RNA sequence: CCUCGA
DNA sequence: TATAATGGGAGCTGTCACGGATGC
DNA sequence: GCATCCGTGAGTCGAGGG
């Protein structure tokens, strides 16, 4: 089939899973000795593919005969290296976290959609406000707490676990 | 030299900190076996 | 006034030129009004009134008494192609566009 | 000027120094690390514009 | 016949260039006042006018 | 670099100039067979050494590393068909 | 600023815990809640203490900005923008019409807003930031591997200090540095000084260098080779 | 802004402790620790779980996550049924749940109040390959861990247990995320001596020092071979973009000369293998293995054509004779032999 | 980066 | 693993024209 | 409505030197 057009589009997490091929769970590039990759870092076979044409890691599999058989000694596919070229890894975040595209890139697309200013969603996101997203009925200062409201610091601690002092 | 101010233990020592490169006669360098010059440079003078 | 590459550049990037014509939004008759210490000039239609006051050591284009067209140049100097495309329409900027940067 | 650079390093690794470690025997050698005054005068012959 | 343990990584002449070869200088590692960067045998340095 | 016994760089004014010229197999060749299709370079020099013509082009590998590198950024970059249904240009070799 | 509620028998309640007004603090169901607080139960005074505080829920970050992204419906703020581009105001049109215009392209789109946060990020293909020997049996590497392994460690720190139950300010000191390193590896230099290596000044090479400017991936690769 | 000054701000909210309320605290600590202990003891759950579940309670419904090394997932359904069975026992069984609840409370507020000496022994470790905030960090890994081991009854302040194990966090994080080619901490620190070594000798001997004065001053087992070694081990990669890598070539992938010669040769066999039989010809394919990649034995080839090992293997060698002498016949296929 | 050439 | 230790440190800035948010 | 701060652009191809 011939190419046409060309899409572009945002990308869901779910995506993105479905483009890796394993997660990097290390930050471990190659051994100091043996100068092969490292399980789980972001040069492993296990993910990205072989470094050597039909060939796995450890070496139990070294011909074209096995096409796609993944060893099981060393969990490698045999196929070709080209392929450390094409195969995506993904690190899975323990917070989400903002793509500064969509922040800095004027005027913001999120702060545009939820009609925070700039300040008011760098603060959110570099944690130096708080965000209501509900209140609970809290009141400060005698107003009810609306959502989506811009609490500070001393704010929101007075607020969540409440108002005290101690004197020497 | 070392000198605590409550001790008043001097010790003193003549310390190598390595090497200065320098100038040839003809006012070159050698960097690294390469000969090298060193460009003056124009700027705005200091001042009010 | 600009020459060369700059005016050909600022002319193909539709920038609002640094010292800028100031010209007539519409029709009408050029009724000149000058203090000696203040300038202003008035083309006044037959049932609608535009001023505008400019610098005093502007170069006028114009006569007392003249009939200018919208959009018509009154000061000396370079033509917002923005306020000409208001002003005149299309045909208009596309003719002033070519002819200008055609000059340098 | 890249002289006194490498020295305002050589006297931080100083006083760094002097906070740690015995405070009773301290030398003027043990006190001095020369590197970074080295590094100074290596990149301004080196790599200098 | 056997293939080699080794292959030839020789230092050869360049396209468009040549001449007479006027100097040699090598330098080994073990040999005295050579030292060199770590991991390298020998360094060979040819000149050629 | 004539050190690195190195290519010319036919850069975007080159490009303009076979543009200007119509000539879009010359100028396809300079993107395609003559630089980084690595494919079309290999059967290309084959075909010259047998006395053939040159195979036709396929997808210049830089392209690929533009994809890959949008997928970095989180962007999906889908070459579609005129029926507006996906095609592989990595041949499944970087799907499950 | 608190309650004090004392108790002649079994409390029904622990150190910490929310509680509104008429609730079961001890003694069977005998001593309740006046005022809405969090509970200290003090057992050498022996009185269950109330302080005033709220349930609230107030997020930080992109994961507070993510939900309030997954509650938008669009269509409706698509008709509350429309009702607004009726307005006589010029400004209030325009800003309606700039909002509207990212509305409807997510509509037309099909895309999902929240998906302009991050939870699962891309890692490029190894061979796109080698690892390779240059001439002399020495080492070379791209960049991008040093704002991944950056991100991987405090990725990887803050699992950790989660797992473990750490205070407050020190996991939003971790969350933070977590949106920087994504920062960095994206985008390095637009927010805040740009991230660079020991020993050096020169910024490390992020995605969006890779794709821009003139010596950028389509100016320099696909544009001209 | 400034990532730095907004942490030191925030660290600067939680006021310093006095005396008697770091005592306080850590007595709590202690005690509700034992009262975690009393409470795995009566009801025979899990002493982790327990305190998995006290913990969550106290901080909030904002953090219940899966604990590694917990057997159940902690989810608020199972840390409800868990509290409830801690609220279900009597009175003066109740009383370790509420000290337990106070242990953790104080333990938060112990960690908090400390922060700040993690700050001032993590800024003396800057330069060392760790941003400033990541070295903050794994002090307060280690602040954490000193809370939880400290022990109160021995009269001394936090500061000085804790500044141990700050130190042994912040130096454990430089040793094992420093360098892009991971180092063992037992390597790096043999690296770090051997740089010290080094360094010393220079500074006694004006010059920079060779292979065997390290040597020689690193003791016995060390010679000069080994320090060079050891050096060449300890060299880090080097950035691509210094750019510097576009003058490095791709030695992996095939150019189109190889390629265009791997495709004569594979022609220029089977023109060779041609002249052969069908029969011995595949007895040579299967032989050396380029029908299905790899070689078969003389029995899976007998085998396979139905006949001896040794007959197979005389077909082999007939058919190896045969293209023996139209090689040297031809001499077709002697370039391809380097 | 620099210097140099067109 | 125990004396006590509790908020960083680098900082030269000789362009200009554009859109756009930010304020008065 | 009109000053002001932020971000983004500013020729090509060579060669060498690193
Ligand atoms: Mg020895
Ligand atoms: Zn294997």
């Amino acid at each position: 089939k011939e190419v046409r057009k060309v899409r572009i589009a945002l990308a869901s997490p779910e995506k993105i899973r479905s483009w890796s091929y394993g997660e990097v769970e290390k930050p471990e590039t190659i051994n100091y000795r043996t100068l092969k990759p490292e399980r789980d870092g972001l040069f492993d076979e296990r993910i990205f593919g072989p470094i050597k044409d039909y060939e796995c890691a450890c070496g139990k599999y070294k011909r074209q005969r096995f096409e796609g058989k993944v060893c099981e000694r060393c969990g490698v596919e045999v196929t070709k290296s080209i392929v450390r070229r094409y195969r995506m890894g993904h690190i899975e975040l323990a917070t989400p976290a903002a793509h500064i595209w969509f922040v800095k890139d004027v005027p913001s697309k999120i702060g545009t959609l939820l009609d925070l200013s700039a300040t008011e969603l760098e603060q959110v996101l570099y944690f130096s406000k708080y965000i209501v997203l509900d209140p609970k009925g809290a009141i400060l200062n005698g107003v009810p707490v609306e959502k989506r409201q811009l609490l500070t610091d001393e704010e929101y601690r007075e607020l969540r676990y409440g108002k005290q002092e101690t004197y020497p | 030299q070392l000198i605590h101010k409550d001790t008043g233990l001097i010790k003193e020592d003549e310390v190598f900190l390595g090497h200065i490169p320098l100038m040839t006669e003809d006012g070159s360098f050698i960097i690294n076996g390469a000969d090298r010059v060193i460009v003056s440079q124009i700027h705005r003078s200091p001042g009010v | 006034i600009t020459q060369g590459l700059p005016r050909v550049i600022e002319l193909f990037e539709a920038r609002r030129p640094k010292a800028k014509a100031v010209i007539s939004e519409i029709d009408g008759v050029v009724r000149i009004e000058e203090t000696e210490e203040k300038l202003s000039v008035f083309v006044e239609s037959e049932g609608f009134s535009k001023e505008y006051k400019l610098p005093k050591e502007a170069r006028l284009l114009v006569k007392d008494g003249d009939y200018v067209e919208a959009g018509q140049p009154l000061t000396r100097g370079a033509i917002d192609p923005h306020q000409l495309l208001e002003a005149k329409g299309p045909e208009a900027v596309e003719r002033y566009l070519v002819e200008e940067i055609q000059k340098v | 000027d890249q002289f006194r650079v490498g020295l305002a390093r050589l006297a931080r690794g100083v006083r760094e120094r002097m906070l740690m470690g015995s405070e009773d025997s301290l030398t003027p050698a043990k006190l001095v690390n020369s590197r970074p005054l080295e590094a100074a005068i290596r990149e301004f012959f080196s790599r200098s514009q | 016949e056997k293939a080699r343990d080794v292959k030839d990584t020789s230092l050869r002449v360049p396209p468009g260039e040549g001449g007479i070869v006027v100097r040699t200088v090598r330098l080994r590692r073990g040999d005295p006042g050579v030292e060199l960067k770590p991991g390298v045998r020998e360094v060979v340095r040819v000149y050629v006018a | 670099g004539k050190a690195q016994f190195g290519g010319q760089r036919f850069g975007e004014m080159e490009v303009w100039a076979l543009e200007a010229y119509g000539a879009a197999h010359t100028l396809q060749e300079m993107l395609t067979l003559k630089s980084d299709d690595i494919e079309g370079r290999n059967a290309a020099y084959e075909a010259i050494i047998k006395g053939e013509d040159v195979p036709e082009p396929s997808v210049p590998e830089s392209f690929r590393v533009l994809v890959k590198e949008l997928q970095a950024l989180a962007l999906d970059v889908q070459t579609l068909d005129e029926k507006d249904n996906p095609v592989d240009i990595f041949e499944g070799l970087a799907s499950k | 600023k608190a309650r004090v509620y004392p108790f002649e028998d079994d409390v029904e309640v622990s150190t910490g815990d929310r509680v509104a007004p008429g609730d079961v603090l001890a003694d069977g169901g005998k001593v309740k809640s006046d005022v809405y607080g969090r509970v200290e139960v003090d057992l050498v005074r022996n009185v269950v203490r109330v302080v005033e505080s709220y349930d609230i829920d107030a997020r930080m970050g992109a994961e507070a900005i993510q939900q309030l992204l997954k509650e938008l419906d669009l269509e409706a703020l698509e008709k509350e923008l429309l009702e607004e581009m009726k307005h006589p105001s010029r400004a209030r049109r325009a800003k309606a019409r700039k909002r509207l215009e990212v509305v409807r392209a997510f509509l037309d789109s099909g895309n999902r807003p929240e998906w302009m946060i991050l939870e699962a990020v891309p890692v490029l293909p190894p061979d796109l930031r080698p690892m390779v020997q240059v001439d002399g049996g020495r080492f070379a590497t791209s960049d991008l591997n040093d704002l991944y392994r950056r991100l991987i460690n405090r990725n990887n720190r803050l699992k950790k200090l989660l797992a473990q139950g750490a205070p407050e300010i020190i996991i939003r000191n971790e969350k933070r540095m977590l949106q920087e390193a994504v920062d960095a590896l994206l985008d390095n230099g637009r927010r805040g000084a740009p991230v660079t290596n020991p020993g050096s000044d020169r910024p490390l090479r992020s995605l969006t260098d890779i794709l821009s400017g003139k010596q950028g991936r389509f100016r320099q690769n696909l544009l001209g080779k | 802004s400034d990532p730095v000054r907004q942490y030191l701000h925030e660290i600067g909210q939680v006021p310093l402790l006095t005396l008697e309320e770091e005592v306080e605290l850590a007595r709590k600590v202690e005690e509700g620790m034992e009262a975690i202990k009393k409470l795995s003891e009566i009801t025979g759950l899990d002493p982790d779980l327990i305190r998995e579940v006290v913990r969550a309670k106290i901080l909030g419904s904002a953090r219940v996550r899966h604990i590694p090394g917990l057997k159940e997932t902690l989810d608020p359904k199972t840390v409800e049924e868990i509290d409830q069975k801690l609220k279900s026992l009597p009175k003066e069984h109740k009383r370790y749940l509420h000290i337990a609840r106070e242990g953790e409370a104080a333990r938060q507020h112990l960690i908090e109040a400390n922060l700040r000496l993690v700050v001032s022994i993590a800024k003396k470790y800057t330069g060392r390959g760790l941003s400033f905030l990541d070295l903050i960090q794994e002090g307060n890994q280690g602040l954490i861990r000193a809370v939880e081991k400290f022990e109160y009854k021995r009269r001394f302040k936090f500061s000085t247990y804790a500044t141990w194990w700050i130190r042994q966090a912040i130096n454990r994080a430089i040793a094992d995320q420093a360098r892009t080619i991971r180092i063992p901490v037992h390597m790096v620190e043999t690296i770090n001596k051997l740089s010290r070594t080094a360094r010393q000798l220079q500074q006694e001997l004006g010059r920079e020092p060779t292979y065997e004065e390290i040597a020689e001053a690193m003791g016995p087992g060390w010679d000069a071979k080994r320090v060079e070694e050891t050096l060449k081990i300890a060299q880090e990669p080097v950035s691509l973009e210094t750019f510097y890598g576009d003058f490095i070539p791709d030695e992996h992938l095939p150019s189109p000369v190889d390629a265009a010669t791997q495709s004569l040769l594979s022609e220029e066999l089977e023109k060779a293998l041609s002249k052969l039989s069908e029969r011995e010809a595949m007895v040579l394919k299967l032989r050396k293995g380029l029908i299905d990649g790899r070689e078969h034995t003389l029995e899976e080839v007998g085998a396979f054509f139905g006949v001896t090992r040794e007959r197979i293997r005389q077909i082999e060698n007939k058919a190896l004779r045969k293209l023996k002498y139209h090689e040297s016949r031809t001499r077709k296929l002697r370039d391809f032999l380097d």
